[PDB]
């Protein structure tokens, strides 16, 4: 179930908003700007779920 | 065979088989079940028995 | 003392432990 | 069915 | 001779079917297996003092059918259970200081 | 499958001439390097000096911590190896050159060998002082005990007809259940019935397990493996690590000594790898001059 | 006539090592008697309703 | 608990006895009082102390029960193949050339709670008779264990319907004779074969060598109905 | 066409080309189908293809043939001591035949 | 084991040396009579179950869990008395980490007064 | 009878015998035996565990080991006799170690 929760500052954001080919849209998910650096934090999701890089 | 020869003729003599361990009883109830009019003689306790 | 003792479910006399070490034949402590 | 308050016996034993 | 085989009589009987079990090795199991056979392969019947074969592959099989499960299994471990203790000859000098 | 800047590294791939290749082992180039490398393995595989010293240098990103970890590879496991950083000396709870003492005497090993001495059966009966009366598949002992494994029985919840596993070195107690000739007692009891072991009560086995001075060390100044009330009541007491007075040292070292003077231990000497060594602090490096200078 | 009634006692005898393996696997080894000479507690609970 | 039994696993490497003890000053010689020693563990046995399941999983390291199956691909396809068996509704023979694997199979057997029987040298004679003929009868018992030595011999066994090969050295005829004791006049189903041979390892090489004085034997054996 | 040639080998340490198998196994056939060369070199073959070769060797160096050879060493010297034990019985045996007799 | 429980009996001795136990446990397509030891037993009196009020039992755990009266509400549970499941458990490596450090080492989960864990443990 | 057997077992019946007539029957028999009695093999096996200490690769024979056997068996009887007439010229008809040390001291051990 949930936790507590009152409204912070990144209480906004809820997920990348990405897509399926690493595509950043402009807003998805109370979430806007900064596409490419987006598209490298999509990247480094990509890395730590594949499970076999490390350090 | 050994029936017919106890049958057709009059000879029956004391006969002797050779097998291996694990099959002397089969030997046995199988001569019980098939022309037990033989009389048969077993060997265990070669000591004293 | 080293641990756990062999016991033989008999003699099981503690305090009690010899045969004479006598070397004297009569008995010098009692009758 | 669920009447009453439970109804649990308190048996003794024995005799 | 008095020769009678199974297809001479073919009124009803079992229908045998042959099969074979392919089973992998484990990686404990291809370790010692690889150790074993590193050494007995190609330094007994070429060097060292292991001349004798006729059992070489015995070890072998042995490996093969037990697993080792038999050769070596792993113990309860235990902790080394050294007793000389530091103390063992030192109650004397405090004791007399006392 | 998880790969991290390494393992693609599988020894110095020296020949056995003392000449390095070109490329094998997962590594190109740097030739003198693995040469040297190889030598300083030769070294340590003789085993008969002792503080010794090298120090490799080199710009980054030039396999100096790969290097280290090529030499360890090709030593192999016998072989105690302990990995350290410079920033790893520096303590809260005990001085920085107790703690690089620490590290050396962790960096050599001791293969020992011993015999242990085990009692498994069934559980019969318990007599106060105290005796007990084991039931084996085919044989059957009474045995005598100390009091103090008997409360750590009674602790250990052990029912009658129970199957227990008793170490008489340490005197390590456990219960393996109960035998599976008195199981279906209830219809659903949570204790898990177990078959009765086969076998005698007394059984004895041996064992090569290897140790490091270190270890030793610890052991005898800390205790850290009791069983009974006392034991652990005391070792709680002090959780704080604290230092280790020299005589202790040379106390265990004259017993290792006799061990293998004796014969049935040897001792194995170790590496001691510390990476960024530039950080160090100025005491720790006029210390490592004492350090070194010894037997 | 002697080999078939040996036959019939091989078979009495087979037939009662069936009977003493069942019933040594029926007879458990129970040695509770939670009851004694002494006073003992019962709960009981259940639905009632006529 | 549970996290606790399934976790603490490191032991020490390494102890001294006669300092735990010593560590509290009480000791056969010590400067401890005549009944305060006795009085601190009569006032604190009475603990419930919770911690002594943390101290057992601390000291005593068990190797587990499953490793003895994982080490074994033999073991886990026999017991794949039990099961499958046991959910058709069958019953099962073992044979194996080596006595130091009866052993292991019959722990593991009586580690799957199956209904095993085992057949040797070491059993007398009378008993052998009237055990196979109870496991030829009924059908609670499932799998039997035989050796080579004793098995080869020609045995009426007609309840069976499965025999599993744990191994072969050589058997030019060994390995039929072996199969047809389950093979039998009696037997109304068919005839079920299994050989255990593991690959990449002597098991191979040998079969592969038996398998040369079968057309041997194949040109000696032309006579019958001419 | 008929020769004898005792079959042929491959030998580890694959510095030479890829192996060529095919033309060995036709011209020898392996004759020499027996079991002390036949486990061999499959064996090898299957562990170069698997690639499972460094473990080996890491794992080698202390396995069970080294400890076993470890303990026929402290066998030899537990035995030695027996015989230490000895020496030192019988010569307190000869000394008290001529110090009590 | 989770069903509608229908009897409970305790036989339990006063001043005297043993004790027992019957009850009888049903769901909607069958019904079984089993007869309890002593872990259940105290289980079972240290939480408080009656006639109305259902329950889940683990034989290795021995545990006695609470599901909700049936009625005294909800429909008899349905399908067989034994499910046998799996259930999973993550930990993160440092608490796998500091429970082996220390016999007292659990509690450091908590208050924390922890450190310095020797390297022969890592 | 432990299992299937001929008709009902049990025929080897309480036959126990008491002793004296059995100990004088059995030493009857024993006297007129002539050949060797104790396992060759074991004693042989005894003598070459008892022959390297003075050197190794000694190596024997089957003539050898045959004679070092005759002459330990045809020895030790004669102090049995001495033994037992020692032993019954007192009134101690079994033996015990007082009349064996006296037939040493008496038979010249030095
Ligand atoms: N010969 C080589 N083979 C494979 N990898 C190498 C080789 N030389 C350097 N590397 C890589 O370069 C990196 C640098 O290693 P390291 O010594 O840890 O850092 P630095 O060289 O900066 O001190 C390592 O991760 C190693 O994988
Ligand atoms: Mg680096």
């Amino acid at each position: 179930l949930k936790s507590l929760s009152l409204i912070a500052a990144h209480s906004h954001i809820t997920g990348l908003g990405l897509d399926e080919n690493l595509q950043p849209r402009p807003t998805s998910e109370g979430m806007v700007g900064q596409l490419q650096a987006r598209r490298a934090a999509g990247v480094i999701l990509k890395m730590v779920q594949n499970g076999t890089i490390a350090g | 065979l050994l029936a017919y020869l106890a049958c057709e003729k009059e000879n029956w003599g004391p006969h002797l088989i050779v097998v291996p361990t694990s099959v002397l009883l089969n030997w046995e109830m199988e001569f019980k079940r098939f022309a037990p009019g033989f009389k048969v003689l077993t060997y265990y306790g070669s000591p004293q028995q | 003392k080293a641990l756990v003792e062999e016991i033989d479910k008999k003699t099981y006399n503690p305090d009690i432990y010899f045969t004479s070490l006598d070397p004297q034949a009569r008995r010098y402590t009692s009758k | 069915e669920g009447p009453e308050q439970l109804t649990s016996r308190n048996f003794v034993t024995l005799y | 001779l008095l020769r009678r085989l199974k297809a001479d009589v073919e009124k009803q009987m079992p229908a045998k079917y042959e099969h074979i079990v392919y089973c992998k090795l484990s990686k404990r199991q291809r370790f010692l297996y690889d150790d074993f056979m590193s050494r007995a392969q190609t330094k007994a019947t070429l060097a060292s003092g292991n001349f004798m074969s006729i059992v070489n592959c015995l070890m072998q099989l042995r490996k093969v059918c037990n697993h080792p499960n038999l050769f070596e299994v792993r113990p309860i471990l235990t902790s080394f259970v050294l007793e000389h203790c530091v103390a063992s000859d030192y109650k004397d000098v405090e004791r007399t200081l006392l | 499958t998880r790969t991290a800047a390494h393992t693609h590294i599988k020894g110095l791939g020296l020949d056995e001439s003392g000449v390095a290749k070109r490329v094998e082992g997962g590594f190109v180039g740097q030739i003198e390097a693995r040469e040297a490398c190889g030598v300083i393995v030769d070294l340590i595989k003789a085993k008969k000096m002792s503080g010794r010293a090298i120090l490799l240098a080199g710009g980054p990103s030039t396999g100096k911590t790969a290097l280290a970890l090529a030499i360890s590879q090709e030593l192999g496991p016998k072989v105690p190896f302990c990995p350290l950083v410079g920033s790893e000396l520096y303590s809260v709870e005990v001085k920085k050159t107790e703690t690089l003492m620490e590290n050396f005497r962790r960096a050599i090993g001791l293969r020992i060998k011993e015999t242990k001495e085990v009692y498994e059966g069934e559980v019969t009966e318990l007599t106060p002082e105290v005796i007990v009366g084991l039931k084996s598949a085919k044989g059957t002992k009474t045995l005598r005990l100390d009091p103090t494994i008997y409360e750590s029985i009674q602790r250990e919840k052990v029912s009658i007809g129970d199957v227990i596993y008793i170490e008489a070195n340490t005197g390590a107690v456990k219960r393996v259940g109960r035998s599976d000739a008195y199981a279906t007692e209830f219809d659903l009891e949570t204790e898990e019935y177990v078959p009765l072991p086969k076998g005698e009560v007394h059984k004895k086995k041996e064992i090569v397990q290897d140790v490091t001075l270190h270890d030793l060390d610890v052991a005898n100044a800390r205790p850290q493996g009791g069983q009974d009330v006392i034991s652990m009541m005391g070792q709680l007491l002090k959780p704080k690590k604290t230092e280790i007075t020299e005589k202790l040292r040379q106390e265990v070292n004259k017993v290792v000594a006799k061990y293998i003077d004796q014969g049935v231990a040897e001792l194995i000497p170790g590496v001691l790898f510390i990476d960024e060594v530039n950080m160090l602090d100025i005491e720790i490096f006029t210390y490592l001059n004492k350090a070194l200078e010894s037997n | 006539k002697l080999n078939i009634l040996s036959l019939d006692k091989f078979k009495e005898q087979e037939v009662w090592k069936k009977e003493n393996r069942l019933a040594l696997q029926k007879r458990q080894k129970q040695k509770f008697q939670p009851n004694e000479t002494i006073l003992q507690f019962l709960s009981t609970a259940w639905l009632m309703t006529p | 608990r549970k996290i606790i039994d399934t976790f603490a696993v490191l032991t020490p490497s390494a102890v001294s006895l006669d300092m735990r003890k010593l560590a509290l000053g009480l000791n056969d010689d010590s400067s401890v009082g005549e009944n305060t020693r006795l009085k601190v563990m009569q006032n604190c046995f009475e603990v419930s102390n919770p911690l002594h399941q943390l101290q057992t999983k601390l000291t005593i390291a068990f190797p587990d029960k499953s490793l003895l199956q994982y080490d074994c691909g033999k073991l886990q396809k026999l017991a794949i193949l039990l099961q499958q068996l046991k959910d058709n509704g069958h019953r099962a023979l073992i044979f194996t050339q080596m006595t130091k694997v009866l052993d292991v199979l019959e722990q593991f057997l009586n580690y799957h709670g199956y209904l095993y029987m085992r057949l040797d040298g070491a059993t007398k004679i009378e008993d052998r008779q009237i055990l196979t003929e109870r496991f030829n009868t009924d059908s609670r018992i499932t799998v039997f264990i035989l050796s080579s030595r004793s098995g080869g011999l020609g045995i009426n066994l007609t309840g069976a319907d499965t025999v599993i090969f744990y191994d072969s050295d050589w058997n030019p005829a060994m390995d039929k004779q072996c199969q047809d004791r389950c093979h039998r006049i009696g037997q109304t189903r068919d005839v079920h074969i299994y050989r255990f041979v593991s690959e990449h390892t002597i098991e191979s090489n040998i079969l592969k060598k038996a398998n040369q004085k079968r057309q041997l034997d194949n040109v000696v054996i032309q006579e019958g109905d001419f | 066409r008929t020769k004898s040639n005792e079959s042929r080998q491959h030998l580890r340490r694959p510095l030479k080309r890829p192996p060529l198998l095919e033309q060995i196994i036709s011209g020898g056939l392996r004759p020499k189908l027996t079991t002390l060369e036949k486990s061999q070199l499959d064996w090898a073959s299957y562990v170069d293809r698997a690639g499972l070769n460094d473990e080996l060797v890491l794992h080698n160096k202390d396995g069970f043939l080294a400890r076993q050879e470890f303990l026929q060493r402290v066998g030899s010297a537990e035995d030695e001591r027996y015989k230490e034990l000895r020496r030192q019985q019988l010569a307190q045996q000869l000394q008290q035949d001529s110090e009590a007799s | 084991i989770e069903g509608e429980v229908v009897e409970i009996q305790i036989d339990r001795s006063i001043t005297g040396g043993h004790k027992q136990g019957k009850l009888t446990i049903k769901t909607t397509d069958m019904e079984t009579i089993y007869e309890l030891g002593n872990k259940m037993i105290d289980g079972l009196t240290k939480e408080k179950v009656l006639a109305g009020d259902v329950i889940s039992i683990d034989k290795a755990s021995g545990k006695i869990t609470k599901l909700g009266r049936s009625f005294a509400f909800v429909q008899c549970p349905e399908g067989e008395l034994q499910k046998r499941k799996t259930v999973v458990h993550t930990v993160s490596l440092h608490e796998i980490d500091v429970i082996n450090s220390r016999t007292q080492g659990f509690l450091a989960l908590f208050t924390g007064d922890t450190g310095e864990i020797r390297s022969e443990v890592r | 009878a432990r299992k299937s057997a001929p008709s009902t077992g049990g025929v080897k019946k309480p036959h126990r015998y008491k002793p004296g007539t059995v100990a004088l029957r059995e030493i009857r028999r024993f006297q007129k035996s002539t050949e060797l009695l104790i396992r060759k093999l074991p004693f042989q096996r005894l003598v070459r565990e008892i022959a390297q200490d003075f050197k190794t690769d000694l190596r024997f024979q089957s003539s050898a080991i045959g004679a070092l056997q005759e002459s330990v068996e045809a020895y030790l009887v004669s102090l049995f006799e001495d033994t037992n007439l020692a032993a019954i010229h007192a009134k101690r008809v079994t033996i015990m170690p007082k009349e064996i040390q006296l037939a040493r001291r008496l038979r010249g051990e030095r």
